[PDB]
DNA sequence: ATATATGTGTATATATACACACAT
DNA sequence: TGTGTGTATATATACACATATATA
């Protein structure tokens, strides 16, 4: 029961719920009027995040932010996030001319909704029995439409869109330090539920046309490209209108972040005590 | 080391009266005329000064504060940030006098962004209604850049909605409809019975009624069955934190009702589930008092309408309408003054122009040669002592494509053109340059 | 409703490689030549146009660091505030950039009065060494309206001190006398042994012993007749306030030494006092070993010279000297493209004033006739003959007043002597020009 | 053991200690460094202080600085600052053709130096003795350059010059307000050890010279009375002055606060509660 | 017979990242 | 192992003033 949460009217219940994370006040207040009311949620966090990476879970909760964010979306250290259910019955179709290869248990992401197998074989779809020992598991982990269906959870939420600003510490030490902080909890990347939501860093309007570059690298790459414009670079998601602010989150665009198997040293490079590897990272 | 003797009665007299009567004046209390506060003043100086280059350029909050310092606000920038920053929003002022650019807070969060990141400039509603800037008065400190009191067609001061507070005296004015406050204004200056303006909160739908004097805001609620009810609107002196704090969680803490979120677009929109807990007698009235008593969806505000008048000094109305009828007299003599100020200053471009046409001819005429002689004695010489010897340094600064005929007729049109508008400034009434100036408001 | 699957390699190799390499190049690491981390040219460029028209006028702290993200400064201005109180002082500035009035504190109190208070301007330091800021590289943003780095004579980076810390590399360059650095910069540009720089700290009255990289900038001490004694100076290291919480006061809690403030207007002046329970002894070395290790009276410095080159990439130095000569190379250059646009614009002016002189001349006797004639005609006629079409601004720019005499003897002089500059400018090569310009700096 | 204090060399000693009271750090940076390193302290406030009036002596040590005044100066709230020394002999004496009453344990204003009356009495200066019941108390208590030597006390300072920036929040908000608390021992207002360090708040270069205004109210009457002035508006106390301060601190200006015989009726009508009183006292 | 909120003003203060070399 | 430097991210506290409502 945090301050400043702002409690979606589906929180602790089985649904499509989102918890927004901003890092500021300023942020927040234009989501209010915007939200889906029914799933979606909002925390301002207070700057840049501490470097999670190394300590004990005693300090780790010990920073207010990563404190409310543990007591907001139920998440706790040391602890798993949710269970899986026992794997059955193994079943294979063919999605959109692609051969996809699930259980009778899982999840599978069409039109950005996720649809229950046993859904599926109620929609009329055919589904090939096949036997577990004869299933390619590396091709099954491989698809990214596919995740196993909880038994249990206490993520208040079911998904946590890092809404951060997109100026270069927005995005280069606050959201590469969130990424690591929730890594603590890699079933949260693997069933594909961390997600960041893009907001633009440079709204670049040409006649009666905008135009939104996410990055400050996708502008300079489009500089002399467009035609004559009028940059307006917002510094932090306080600075952007009603109803841009209500665009980009009734029409999001997200992207879901996975961890590839050296995540670990990936982590340790950017976050660890040790400025030799960032130094090598850098000069390259 | 210079010990003096002071007493505290002195001390008080001057050093504490001076400091309590600055509160009243500068502190709050609006000017009457100006409708701004001397900070909003100060920062719409500022903006103004930003904009001269370009008006629809939108300039950071930050930048409008800052750079009041020099203008002669020695009170700190976060003040002129925070009150630049409740000039331009909409929920805020039913007549915004600066336009934004990001979240500037809205009425579910009535704080805006931090000034880092939200863009202010002046919007187009100053520009439509506030006139003769620079025929403002000028104010008594040197150090005080921007006048004493802008003029605005209408009376801005009822539009937003003020409330100040000083040492010994303090100021709340409701909002009142801009179509209202225009009439109200309109019929003052024709010299009629004037209605009394009518009073409409900003990104406000509810009622406001009027009962002996005082000014009950009344939000609007709907059963859409025997036990759920929808909360459309809530008075406008809530938000969305310290309205669910304040009636919400105690209910819900009661066990009494289980509320849920819609603040949508819609402004508020809280459903709430009604429990047994709770009463519900069948009797309609009842039923209606206890949940306007209950939900907080209505609430008391009585108008206590202090402001500084022309001369600068504190004056405290009773009736709603009786700053128009001394605010229209007041702007009345001053649209006068900006008349004769016109017809003066028409005349003399007129003059100029006319002896400017003169010289030209004169001068492609061979009257007078400039070659062969130096600039000084030509000053001394016929160009001066002669009727157009008053503006004979701006003549002699004379530029080259004049003496051509392709501008010779145009000197002498413009010329022609500055008579026609002396004319017409000297044949016009108060009267009618006011009430024409107040049609530009739609 | 898009989700597109990112993996956390492109993550860290796109977003936190930006951010690492902005914090190393554009945020914290300081230019080589200009010395300036990009929020200290920021607050420069913005206080330079400030300066524009009265330069002595002293500017709020408020004003010069408010309105810098039109300049292009994408962070807060609290930042810059910060930055533009640090360069304002003489307490830690060996070459102050920024003159300002006020509290800017002092090495007793190291922290500057709120921004509020303090004014700041450019300080007549700036103008003496900031040379040719027209000349200056252009930014590739076009956003970014200071260029891309400013152009000094000596290395300011030497100067004043610059530690800065940023991700994956940090720097830490002490500060040097300028009267050692331009003596430094002299037999760079004449060529010969480049004696090494002398560290000297602003207002430190002690002793820095350099054995090999190290630095052992120490304090002083007096006794006064057996045990009372005056410490007459601590390291640069310590404020007031982190002097006697540090060392004083885990001191005087002990039973070992009793302390009086005496920091007078020269400095520190914390008289001292030992009790009996002190390990004191009448050997001298030991006695100076331990006076100076209990009060830490000694603090060491080892320079990391991180900055960033003329080409905007990181560079690590061993030793100043390099420095210094990677700079005197890098400003021959400019000093020469100086040279190629003075010779330019000199040639284009004194061919603007040859032709304004042959009008003069041809006019006034009437060669060229204007009466009875209009802009097309006349611009058409004088862009058929030679000489005159590359210039006909020259036509409309010379006034009627320039049509009389004590002028064209005034602009054939003028035309005179831009053929005298011109020639100047012509014979004038780098090392005259850096020396004559390097003479001015005292 | 006040973190923010700067605690002179005598003080808590027996000697002419002054506390100088500022209202922010940013106008004590400069004290240090220009104060008198033997008999000179100082505190700084924290902005507006808390309207002490009518307040019992327990919510009033809950400000900060209210509670650290009390704290630096040794004041307790409910008792005698300092307890006189017992009625002695009565002397008079002729000081600069003035008749004044003193008793054989009093302290006199000489030149801004307060001297003792056996050091007057050394001083081959004549002395005339008067039988006590013959000595005009209500004279006596009418002489301002006299004053009780003290027995005994626990004052640190023996002295508590305020010092506050020169604007009208810190002139008519935070001095008065510093007098109705201090009033809380109705007797340091009586042998002026309560002083306002009288400082610009309007500085004006004419010609070569430097001119001083301690008062916007004295600058706006002969503002049309000097030669080519520019002004200098002085709001902080050591903020905007450099050299001044070292000037006005070895050099002060004092004023010493006197109350006169209804200073209770004063400070409930500027400190009180019913606000109709101070509408009639502007009004006037 | 208290509690409180409104909007200019008075001052300050907080947590966190980054690295490198003293100082333990 | 640990403060410490300077540019960045974001946030926050007490105090005054009065008067008309809500509460006690
Ligand atoms: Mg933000
Ligand atoms: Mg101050
Ligand atoms: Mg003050």
């Amino acid at each position: 029961k945090v301050h400043k949460h702002i409690k979606a009217n589906l929180c602790g219940k089985d649904a499509d719920t989102t918890l927004f994370l901003t890092e500021g006040d300023s942020a927040i207040g234009y989501l209010i009027d915007v939200r889906d009311k029914e799933l979606h949620g909002g925390y301002p966090l207070r700057g840049k995040v501490l470097n999670s990476w190394g300590m004990s879970y005693a300090d780790m909760l010990k920073n207010k932010e990563l404190f409310d964010i543990c007591a907001i979306t139920g998440l706790v250290l040391g602890e798993k996030a949710f269970e899986e259910k026992e794997d059955g019955e193994w079943f294979t179709f063919e999605l959109n001319g692609d051969t996809i290869i699930v259980n009778e248990n899982d999840e599978v992401q069409i039109n950005g909704k996720w649809i229950t197998v046993g859904e599926l074989r109620k929609n009329l779809m055919k589904f090939v029995k096949i036997d577990s020992s004869s299933v390619d598991m590396k091709k099954y982990k491989l698809q990214n439409n596919v995740r196993r269906s909880i038994k249990s959870s206490s993520m208040n939420y079911a998904n946590v869109a890092i809404m951060t600003d997109a100026d270069h510490d927005g995005l280069g030490s606050i959201y590469p330090s969130l990424l690591g902080f929730f890594s603590n909890w890699p079933e949260l990347f693997e069933q594909g539920r961390i997600r960041f939501v893009k907001t633009p860093v440079i709204i670049a309007q040409v006649g009666k046309k905008q135009e939104w570059f996410y990055t400050v690298a996708e502008y300079e790459s489009a500089k002399d490209a467009l035609p004559k414009h009028s940059i307006r670079y917002i510094k932090g998601l306080g600075s952007l209108e009603k109803s841009e602010y209500r665009e980009m989150i009734q029409n999001p665009v997200y992207d879901v972040v996975k961890l590839p198997e050296n995540w670990k040293e990936l982590f340790e490079m950017l976050m660890g005590d040790n400025a030799d590897l960032r130094k090598e990272w850098m000069s390259q | 080391m210079q010990l003096n003797n002071r007493d505290l009665k002195s001390i008080i007299d001057n050093e504490a009266l001076a400091y309590a009567m600055y509160t009243v004046e500068n502190r709050a209390i609006p000017n009457m005329i100006d409708g701004f506060k001397p900070v909003q003043r100060f920062v719409i100086a500022r903006a103004l000064d930003l904009a001269r280059g370009n008006k629809d350029k939108f300039h950071k909050l930050a930048s409008i504060a800052g750079g009041v310092a020099d203008l002669g606000y020695h009170h700190g920038e976060n003040s002129a940030q925070d009150a630049g920053a409740l000039m331009a929003n909409t929920w805020n002022n039913n007549f915004p006098l600066l336009d934004g650019q990001g979240n500037f807070g809205s009425r579910t969060v009535q704080k805006a962004a931090a000034s880092r990141y939200i863009f202010a400039r002046v919007s187009k509603n100053f520009y439509n209604v506030y006139k003769d800037t620079e025929y403002a008065p000028v104010h008594q400190d040197k150090e005080h850049i921007p006048p004493a009191f802008y003029l605005p067609i209408i009376p801005t001061v009822l539009l937003n909605g003020v409330s100040g507070i000083a040492t010994g005296y303090a100021t709340y004015i409701l909002p009142h409809s801009v179509s209202s406050v225009k009439k109200a204004v309109l019929q003052a200056l024709q010299g009629k019975k004037v209605t009394k303006p009518k009073v409409e909160f900003p990104e406000f739908r509810g009622e406001v009624v009027e009962i002996d004097g005082q000014y009950e805001i009344r939000g609007t609620y709907k059963f859409t069955s025997r036990t759920q009810m929808h909360i459309t609107e809530i008075p406008y002196k809530y938000d969305r934190e310290t309205y669910v704090s304040k009636i919400l969680d105690p209910l819900e803490n009661k066990g009494f009702i289980t509320w849920d979120d819609a603040c949508g677009e819609h402004g508020f929109g809280f459903k709430v589930k009604f429990r047994k807990e709770y009463s519900l007698s069948d009797n309609e009235e009842e039923r209606h008092a206890k949940i306007m008593k209950d939900f907080g969806l209505i609430e008391r505000r009585s108008q206590n309408i202090t402001v500084i008048n022309e001369k600068g000094k504190l004056q405290v109305y009773d009736n709603v309408v009786d700053l128009i009828k001394d605010f229209v007299e007041v702007r009345k003599t001053y649209v006068q003054k900006r008349i004769d100020n016109k017809i003066k200053e028409t005349e003399s471009a007129f003059r100029l122009a006319f002896a400017k046409a003169h010289f030209i001819k004169k001068v492609i005429s061979g009257e007078i040669v400039v070659q062969g002689k130096t600039r000084k004695e030509l000053t001394e010489e016929l160009s001066k002592i002669d009727m157009y010897s008053s503006y004979v340094d701006k003549l002699v600064g004379m530029n080259i494509f004049h003496m051509t005929s392709d501008e010779a007729k145009k000197l002498a049109e413009e010329a022609k053109a500055k008579k026609e508008e002396n004319e017409y400034w000297k044949t016009t009434d108060v009267v009618t340059e006011y009430t024409k100036d107040l049609e530009e408001i739609k």
